[PDB]
């Protein structure tokens, strides 16, 4: 099996960690006897003293290896690199082959320890652009309500954390929601229907569906304040209702890893929640979640609690088994050790942060889609921004009725424009295809030519010249 | 995939015990309630290994109804951060809410051991969780559970409470029937020939258990297909397969506890013409007419002390005495001494002294007098409480011990005196039976009796013999006779 | 870069033994059908360090293709919660997902001995955790178990059964030219000359089990690169073989002879008569056992000897070591007598289990006069007294069998602090007293130093020898270990 | 520091041994490939502690130019036995890193001691870590270890089998002349006057270790 092109260039590095010389060391120059020794990229000793959280995975991956390939023969390949289940063996290689009669302690599940992790997939999220995820938030400042998105992108190396992924995005698609005051909740079949059509025109223009975004303001007074402060230490980090959306959009993305013995593991999506500072300002985060027990019930025990924190663990109705969940919390008097035998245990605690930012304007790699971020979404329904063929004289019009090519090209690689013209397909896939690649690419110069000699595109610029 | 319920064979009278027990309070509410008397809630089984503990758990709860929840001794306790405990209680919980249900808590002995020898504290944690939970179940929930052990005396003995486990349900050995009843099926699915015989297995297997008459089958066939290879058209089971299975394999006797009935018969041991009417009164009429004791109210005495000359005296003056009785002989010899610094000194002997009154009949055999009580129970004693623990239990174990089942034991030794008068007590050694030198009227019929299976020319007189022989015993006479072996076969040679 | 079936020789005999247990539950397991039986999972292996038991395990698995795996005896066994618990049902699952496959678990000793000395710590339930994971083994002909061990009577008896571990089979010594076949492995890739020869290598090398003969042919090579003061064509030759016997040390690291001190039979001056009587020994009776059984009766089981100091209880009672070439035992007197109060009984059971195991077997005792003390003990009143250790040998050598060829001699100085029932016939029965020798035996004497010596024809070989008016055999020894250093005299 | 083969003696005719078993193998590993064996991988030394063991693996290893790896006896095994098998582990995969390489040992007989009756230590989960660990790589790498003890029968005898430890140098205490060439080689910047001896200081300690 083939994984990614950017998993495959963190195996094959060991990534260690050099030192020097010291005090301690008793031995020769031409040596190391444990002081000057090059560190494993896996130890958490050294993570914490940069104030790195956790063991970034790809080295997780590392000190399993060293577990499961040892000096002896072995001769095995296993590679235990899989789920965790709880869910129940039927056939249980014993003697109480029905579950509805008999279970012993091999295929009963264990009670979960709540025990954090210590690796997440995505280590850092990065963005492209200031201007992109503004137009999100102006979303809000005209009709007052909440928004929902999807984010896609791609992943690059990371060399601020040791064997790290960082994840890049690149352009936000809204789908078609019923906005609220409140909160919001939309039709899972419409959306689904509409995103198969973005992952068609993604797949040549390198893009992929990887994360969402979703907003929570509560504005104070539209005066001196910018927004209340709903999240905070005391309060709830994310909501129980959207842990089970962040579940669901995991498990329908999966992330294929040949270490695996299922062919797919360690999925690489994205949560991020638009909620405000302590003090002031309407300053983002983002977590994502956790692989060791959250991925896996969630297929069978999630229920919906009153309180945000927590969530309602409900009763077994003769398939669906679950074990007790503990965790510790201290009484009146002091610390004690795992009290829960209560529902409502809290959904915080499963939660893996990460640290995201903006890069700096000065100097980049590539940006690949700022053309104006100023165009009309496409599913922008609840403001005015979702017009007609009217848009498209105001917006390009072929600049003064005669464009130079360096004054055109740079309008023409808008993510919401190319999707908007190839769903009226008017001209072929063909020359479609060449269009957006010459947009999203560089030397573009001797292609554009090309464009503008095609007789589509001619009839696109005279059809738009009659109508309003 | 699972085993049936008439597939057990020989342990038939501890399965009547067990089928009123669980199987008919179980698909039974009723019949308790109208009398009155609230059904238990445990029992425990416990014996040698290899005789069906298992076996006869999941067969008895397979085909009657039930729950069937099982639970393995080493596999709990082996969790971290303190879990245990909830994989218990949601194992008994659990249980109730879909009854009638049965936990079989298979080996325990590795959960619960005595307060003496914890390690750690967890062990302490799921002994007391046990203890808990086993209360809990008065509320009548039709949750009976079943405990298997191979060791009843490295239990906790605070188990057997009025509740928690009242009932206990001892597995023994099977019998010559019992041991035939196996065969029957284990050959059930076995192409076997014409030429074998059940009955000659199980008499000539006598301390073959369980799992050892599995090994008597399953090593004939390998055998068989060795021999049977070339270039599957018949392999029927011979009665040679059998019989070379029983010399290359061997019982369950691995330096163990010996399971053996090895006796000879009359007149093996020259003359006794007035020495075997004095034998006759100890292990017989006991076993013949039990009711003259009870008639009268006198203890029979179970115990002889046996002391003679050197030559004979150890086993053949102690083993050609109960040819009647024939059953399983665990004796006490050499090396079973203190090898163990801690515990395992009369520990050793306590499941020798309470089996014994469990397992009747059993004889003991009591040997090396000078090897055990010699240095303590004299009037130096032992200064420091270093070994002193060996003339306690065997002084105190005594008086606690009646004549309720058949019970023996035979002392033995060289120096009569050299043990602790305390042994002789009063009560116990009440019939003191002395083992005299053969005279020259048995000196003629030992060369007799221990030249049986050899080519003896009957035209010598083998009296000239033992004539000569005044001050020597039948360690001379088998001296005696041995170089007369080593020159018959250099003739040969 | 693995080995193979033809990687290893010597014991051919137990490579086709044990390849019946691998192959047919594995290639053709359809005999076990109709026929009703199970094929068995364990094989016990067993035997000195240096033999081959790990190479062994490998060899049948490369050459099968089978999912070999492997649980080692130090590593896994834990401290922090029942770990060990844990991670072996855990390699278990592992094997039972891919099928066919094979597990070794090499010194099987280590992990949950017997209960003799613990008893109490959390290898009890180790050992009963691999109870229930080999009974419930029920998928048939999946996989298959091999172990490997040095000491079968350190591990609890209840692996030794009919689910778990079955079909124990003992790893030899490859005496009977076994030896060859190892230096026909080893020896095949160096480059030889026309002087060497490994039939004149396997006869001088007692004992070898293998790992030291790997260690000959490099301190062979050794030996070679010496001269060599540094194109280049070594070889080897005869002579660097007999360095690396003289230079090397034979596996006798542990004990210092155990098998022989090399003398033969005429090394004793004079008594022929016991020469003979020495013929009614293990000598006698092992190449024609069923003559005891016909005639009905036991062999002779003990003879007993004691007398005048220094008349040959030392070379003849190892020429019996040479004359059978046996399983030869070297035990003190007091060396048996241990410090600990418990061990008294249980230090002379290990040395008669291993007289049954390595049968046949030449054991003697030397200064029993420490050991029988007839009054039994001297005044006692402390926490152990000295009367187990003779009351225990005393029921356990009665408690053999006739037919495993088990015997005791004697080698004394004092009649009279030796018991009774010691020199009790059935256990000690031929009360041999050894003579001093005459007149007519005391030439030979001097003869047995004479063999190896190049002595002078001129000198008179019986004029030395008639000085002696009642000496003892050692005493002519003295004389010739005076000459040893009278000979020299002018040659420094 | 910058130690070389001239600053010891008395065991020279050890020491001539010794540089046929750790140089030869390693600056001419090719002889061995010619005779078809492999190159031995272990040799240890004992005796007295202070007849310079730990110098003698730091002058071999200067005058060589190859890597020198050191893993303290005492040190990596007072861990809680979860880190020394692991550094045992980068022990060997870095010396295979930068072949040539040695790696010294010292004190093995606190990592390695015997089984006796005084059961209740660890003594387990590190040795037989280094004995997986060296029974392979022996696939002509340029790699040798060398260990030091105090007292040579308090190790494991499982080490001195085969392949592992095989041979075997006893350095001991220095003869008359032995202590005679190292009171010349420690006197060699102290300004002495002409009254000092050399022969008579010598024979005058007779059992003064180095
Ligand atoms: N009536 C019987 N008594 C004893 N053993 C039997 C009987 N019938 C069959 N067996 C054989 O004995 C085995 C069952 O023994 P079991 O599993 O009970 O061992 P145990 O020592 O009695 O208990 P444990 O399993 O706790 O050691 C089966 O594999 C079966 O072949
Ligand atoms: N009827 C008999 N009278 C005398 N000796 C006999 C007789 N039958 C057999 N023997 C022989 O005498 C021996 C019996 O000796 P035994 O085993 O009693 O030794 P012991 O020293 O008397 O026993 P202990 O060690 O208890 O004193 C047997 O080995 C047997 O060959
Ligand atoms: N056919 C053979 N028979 C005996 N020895 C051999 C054979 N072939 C090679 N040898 C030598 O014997 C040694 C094999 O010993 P091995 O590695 O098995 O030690 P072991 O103690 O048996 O293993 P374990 O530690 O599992 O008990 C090798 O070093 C090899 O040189
Ligand atoms: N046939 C012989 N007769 C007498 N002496 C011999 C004979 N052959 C060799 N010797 C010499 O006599 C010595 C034998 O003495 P031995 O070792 O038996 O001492 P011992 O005191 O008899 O033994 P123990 O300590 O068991 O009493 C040998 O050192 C040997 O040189
Ligand atoms: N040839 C020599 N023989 C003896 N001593 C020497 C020699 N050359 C130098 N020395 C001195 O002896 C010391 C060597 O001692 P070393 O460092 O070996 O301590 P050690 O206790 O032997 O090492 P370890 O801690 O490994 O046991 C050096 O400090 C050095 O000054
Ligand atoms: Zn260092
Ligand atoms: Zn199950």
């Amino acid at each position: 099996i083939k994984e990614l092109a950017v998993d495959e260039e963190l195996e094959k590095e060991d990534g260690l960690i050099p030192r020097q010389k010291s005090k301690l060391c008793k031995h020769g120059d031409r040596g190391m006897c444990e002081y000057c020794s090059p560190l494993p990229p896996w130890d958490k000793e050294y993570h914490e003293k940069n104030k790195i959280k956790h063991i970034s995975f790809h080295s997780y991956l590392k000190k399993l290896n060293e577990n499961a390939n040892k000096k002896e023969n072995g001769s095995s390949y296993i590679s235990p690199l899989s789920e965790p289940d709880f869910r129940i063996n039927k056939r249980c290689h014993n003697g109480h082959e029905p579950w509805p009669r008999g279970i012993c302690s091999k295929c009963q599940p264990s009670a979960i320890t709540l025990q954090q992790q210590e690796f997440r997939m995505v280590d850092h999220v990065e963005f492209q652009k200031s201007e992109i995820i503004n137009e999100f938030i102006q979303a809000w400042r005209y009709t007052g309500m909440q928004r929902f998105g999807y984010m896609y992108g791609s992943y690059s190396k990371y060399d601020n954390t040791p064997l790290g992924i960082k994840a890049v995005v690149e352009a936000i698609y809204e789908p078609p929601q019923h906005d609220e005051q409140d909160g919001l909740t939309m039709d899972v079949e419409q959306v689904k229907n509409e995103m198969l059509q973005i992952d068609r025109q993604a797949q040549e223009m390198g893009l992929s569906r990887i994360g969402l975004i979703f907003t929570d303001l509560s504005d104070a007074g539209a005066g001196d304040g910018s927004v209340f402060c709903k999240r905070h230490k005391d309060s709830f980090f994310l909501s129980s209702l959207e842990v089970i959306m962040a579940a669901r959009h995991q498990t329908r993305h999966p992330n294929v890893s040949k270490y695996s013995e299922q062919g797919f593991f360690s999925s690489k999506f994205v949560t991020c929640v638009i909620s405000g500072n302590l003090e002031g300002e309407i300053d983002i985060s983002s977590y994502q979640v956790s692989t060791e027990a959250e991925a896996l019930v969630t297929a069978d025990m999630i229920s919906g609690s009153t309180f945000p924190s927590m969530a309602y663990i409900n009763d077994t109705t003769d398939e669906r088994y679950v074990p007790e969940i503990f965790y510790m919390k201290s009484n009146e008097y002091g610390i004690t050790v795992k009290e829960n035998a209560k529902p409502a245990f809290p959904v915080d605690y499963l939660l893996v942060t990460l640290t995201h930012g903006f890069p700096n304007t000065d100097t980049e790699t590539n940006s690949k889609f700022v053309s104006s971020t100023g165009f009309p979404w496409s599913n922008r329904q609840a403001m005015g921004q979702s017009q007609d063929y009217q848009e498209l004289k105001k917006y390009l019009f072929n600049v003064a009725s005669s464009g130079d090519f360096n004054l055109l090209h740079e309008k023409i690689s808008n993510f919401h424009l190319l999707l908007y013209i190839n769903s009226l397909q008017i001209l072929s896939p063909d020359e479609w295809k060449l269009l957006i690649e010459s947009a999203v690419k560089n030397e573009w110069e001797e292609s554009l030519l090309k464009l503008v000699s095609s007789a589509g595109w001619q009839t696109l610029v005279m059809i738009l010249q009659e109508s309003g | 995939n699972e085993v049936g319920y008439d597939d057990i064979g020989g342990c038939r009278k501890q399965m009547a015990q067990i089928r009123e027990m669980v199987e008919l309070p179980l698909r039974h509410p009723q019949l308790f309630k109208a009398i009155g008397i609230k059904p238990p809630r445990g029992v425990l089984m416990y014996g040698p290994p290899g005789t069906g503990k298992t076996l006869m758990a999941r067969a008895v709860a397979n085909e009657t109804g039930a729950f069937f929840f099982l639970i393995n001794g080493p596999e709990v306790m082996s969790k971290m951060a303190g879990e245990s405990e909830s994989n218990l209680r949601k194992a008994f919980e659990e249980a109730e809410k879909n009854a009638p249900a049965i936990i079989f808590i298979d080996e325990i002995d590795s959960i619960a051991p005595k307060r003496d020898k914890t390690n750690g504290e967890v062990e302490r944690r799921v002994v007391s969780q046990l203890l808990t939970l086993m209360d809990g179940m008065k509320a009548r929930s039709n949750v009976v559970v079943i405990a298997a052990t191979n060791r009843p005396n490295s239990i906790d003995p605070a188990l057997r409470r009025f509740g928690r486990f009242d009932r206990e349900v001892d597995i023994g050995i099977p019998d010559a029937t019992g041991r035939l009843e196996v065969l029957r099926i284990h050959t059930k699915n076995m192409k076997l020939a014409d030429d074998v015989d059940l009955e000659a297995l199980a008499a000539e297997t006598h301390g073959y258990v369980g799992a050892d008459i599995a090994s008597l089958c399953s090593e004939a066939a390998m055998q068989q297909i060795r021999e049977k290879m070339d270039l599957l058209d018949s392999l029927g089971v011979t009665m040679d397969n059998f019989r070379f299975a029983l010399g290359n394999s061997n019982p369950s006797a691995l330096r163990e506890t010996v399971v053996e009935s090895v006796n000879v018969t009359w007149d093996d041991v020259g003359g006794l013409d007035e020495i075997k009417e004095e034998l006759k009164e100890t292990v017989e009429y006991p076993v013949l007419h039990p009711d003259q004791y009870t008639k009268f109210g006198l203890s029979p005495s179970k115990g002889v002390l046996f002391y003679g000359p050197p030559g004979t005296g150890k086993t053949l003056l102690a083993k050609a005495v109960a040819t009647e009785v024939s059953a399983n002989f665990i004796s006490v010899k050499g090396p079973e001494l203190l090898s163990m610094w801690y515990g395992e000194s009369e520990s050793n002997i306590r499941d020798i002294f309470d089996k014994a009154r469990a397992a009747a009949p059993t004889v003991v055999f009591l040997d090396q007098l000078d090897s055990i009580a010699k240095a303590r129970g004299g009037s130096l004693g032992d200064a420091g409480g270093a070994s002193d623990r060996v003339v306690n239990q065997l002084l105190t174990e005594m008086d606690g011990m009646n004549a309720k089942k058949n019970v023996f034991v035979i002392g033995a030794t060289n120096r009569p005196d050299q043990i602790d008068p305390a042994i002789l007590r009063p009560g116990r050694l009440d019939q003191l039976i002395y083992v005299p030198l053969p005279d020259e009227n048995a000196r003629l019929s030992i060369l007799n009796a221990q030249l049986r299976k050899t080519p003896l020319e009957p035209g010598l007189e083998l009296t000239a013999i033992a004539k000569a022989t005044q001050g020597f015993s039948g360690a001379d006479l088998l001296y005696i006779v041995q170089r007369a072996a080593k020159y018959a076969i250099k003739d040969s040679i």
